[PDB]
């Protein structure tokens, strides 16, 4: 099986552990910070995927450094993974192209 | 830090009825609040999570409420079995914090008490000591003045009295009064009566026991 | 099944140290958070401190002065706080409760009871109260019996283990000369006594005794 | 501008006892609030910073709490070295202000 593909699909089991822990040690970096919100695992939860698809609404973010540490592994890992998806679509395509005139 | 702020402090309300208490954050803290009861000497329980949430186990009596900074502790319906204390707590911002509290109270139909007056034990003159206790058992309301009398004459040292937060079984209180003596100044009296002057009766409900 | 277990009391001298325990049973999560709260007498609840004990961090309330130090033993279960120099103001109920990393205390422990004093633990004396020899009676009899000259609370009154819980009334305590001071009530139907035994179970923890008294009537 | 108020402006207390002065921000400033101390002619010295982060040299008597807009500098056991001026200043928005002052006194 093609490596794109694998590549796509590591870096999507990637990115799920990356927000799962990325969750967990949000919240143990958050705690302790006074008016910090991101302390609860659910919404942590949901605050790191809306970073790892970079929306980030503002509803939640992290206030101590260790959490902006976590939160920017979570921005890249989730940037990356994105990017490496679209690059085995690129892939695929062009491998395809080729075949569509001959090669 | 978030400010949690329950008034009244004290609620008070005729069985059956339907009872409300508030819990204003001192800012916007979505529906992160979350209900406790605590009866006299126990441990909080939960009863509302996440403001309106409900946990399994608690009565379908309780409801809660709100969102933002107003939040609301319902109970339709009251019942002695609710006389506690209640506290809201937020999960919005660190640190959690609570609430001041709130005391839930009954207004129950007068009843007048029971008085049981009991001589020292012989275990305890054995030891010389000598303590005559009385009940005034399951009043209401809690208003109550009891008074000693040894050989009629009034007394009044050596007593302590003693009175329990509203009942959670009836909604009554009750008080227990204390004289204490040596085997002593016991061995020489007669008779000890212990008189319970209650807004149930002018006349004074009494109970008297002479130690032969 | 019992989640959350602390030891009913701890007497402690003014600027020494006790060390409470707090340990858990049931389902245990890596996202469990132990939380330990203290409430004075007659006032409400105060968080103190929090600890994550999958990984050992812990946070205290930083509004009030920190004499606390958590700290959670992996294997046994445990979490345990260590109040230090403690003084009359330190004197409280101290519980401890399970917090699912969703913000709520899902269950507290019973507390532990913590009174800093000088004065020496004195196990409770419990003698019995049965009606009088010329007292009428009628449906109900009312029983009970006497707890005195015991230090530092708390003492837990039971009537026949427990099997009898309708019509009990445990006053109280009164402090006179550091020695507590209370008493329990009973009320059954005159007809089922003493036919049927009537016991006090009387327990205190600071002095590691629970003492039973069976109340009969009087010769 | 945010404005830092201090009340109540001077503080009596008992050698030993416990002592809170109170700062509070105009509008929300998160933990961007730090305090100072200033004794009879000398210059402002930083005691705790960012609201409770402590500054080393600093008598382990002083502490910091708050967040938002209402913050406490507590002083556990006060003693005669401690009577002096105490000032909070806020950096969460330009430009950095400072608080009227509150004198403590023994």
């Amino acid at each position: 099986s093609a490596l794109h593909w694998r590549a796509a699909g590591a870096a999507t089991v990637l990115l799920v552990i990356v927000l799962l822990a990325g969750s967990y040690l949000a919240v143990l970096a958050e705690r302790g910070a006074p008016g910090a919100q991101l302390i609860t695992y659910p919404r942590a939860l949901w605050w790191s995927v809306q970073t790892a698809t970079t929306v980030g609404y503002g509803d939640l973010y992290p206030v101590t450094l260790w959490g902006r540490c976590v939160a920017v592994v979570v921005m890249v890992a989730g940037i990356t993974s994105f990017g490496l998806v679209t690059a085995a679509l690129a892939t695929w395509f062009v491998g395809r192209e080729q075949e569509r005139r001959g090669h | 830090d978030i400010l949690l702020t329950q008034s009244p402090a004290i609620l008070s309300v005729s069985p059956g009825e339907r009872v409300s208490f508030s819990c204003r954050a001192s800012q916007s803290i979505g529906t992160d609040i979350h209900w406790y009861q605590q009866r006299t000497n126990g441990s909080p329980r939960l009863l509302i999570k996440y403001a309106s949430e409900s946990i399994s186990g608690i009565p379908s009596r309780f409801s809660g409420s709100g969102s933002g900074t107003d939040f609301t502790l319902s109970i339709n319906s009251v019942e002695s079995e609710d006389i506690a204390n209640y506290y809201c707590q937020q999960s919005n911002r660190w640190p959690f914090t609570f609430g001041s509290g709130t005391k839930l109270e009954i207004k129950r139909a007068d009843a007048a008490p029971t008085v049981s007056i009991f001589p020292p034990s012989s275990e305890q003159l054995t030891s010389g000591g000598a303590s005559v206790v009385c009940f005034l058992n399951n009043f209401y309301p809690k208003d109550i003045n009891v008074k000693w009398k040894i050989d009629g004459s009034e007394r009044q040292n050596g007593v302590l009295n003693s009175w329990t937060d509203q009942d959670s079984k009836d909604s009554t209180y009750s008080m227990s009064s204390t004289l204490t003596l040596t085997k002593d100044e016991y061995e020489r009296h007669n008779s000890y009566t212990c008189e319970a002057t209650h807004k149930t009766s002018t006349s004074p409900i009494v109970k008297s026991f002479n130690r032969n | 099944q019992v989640q959350l277990q602390q030891p009913g009391a701890e007497l402690v001298k003014p600027g020494a140290s006790v060390k409470l325990s707090c340990k858990a049973s049931g389902y245990t999560f890596t996202s469990d958070w132990i939380h330990w709260v203290k409430q004075r007498p007659g006032h409400g609840l105060e968080w103190i401190g929090e600890i994550i004990p999958s990984y050992g961090r812990a946070n205290y309330n930083e509004k009030i002065q920190k004499k606390a130090t958590l700290t959670a033993d992996k294997s046994s279960s445990t979490a345990f706080m260590q109040l230090s120099s403690l003084t009359s103001e330190d004197s409280a109920v101290y519980y401890c409760a399970r917090e699912r990393g969703d913000g709520y205390f899902a269950v507290w422990g019973a507390g532990t009871t913590v009174t800093v004093s000088s004065a020496k633990t004195t196990p409770p004396s419990v003698y019995p109260l049965a009606p009088g020899s010329a007292a009428q009676t009628n449906s109900m009899v009312t029983l009970g019996c006497l707890v005195k000259g015991y230090f530092p609370e708390p003492v837990t009154v039971t009537w026949n283990s427990g099997s009898l819980s309708s019509g009990v009334h445990t006053f109280p305590a009164v402090l006179q000369s550091d020695l507590y001071t209370l008493s329990s009530s009973v009320t059954v139907p005159s007809s089922s006594w003493p036919s049927e035994t009537v016991t006090c179970n009387v327990a205190h923890p600071a002095s590691s005794t629970k003492v039973d008294k069976k109340i009969v009537p009087r010769d």
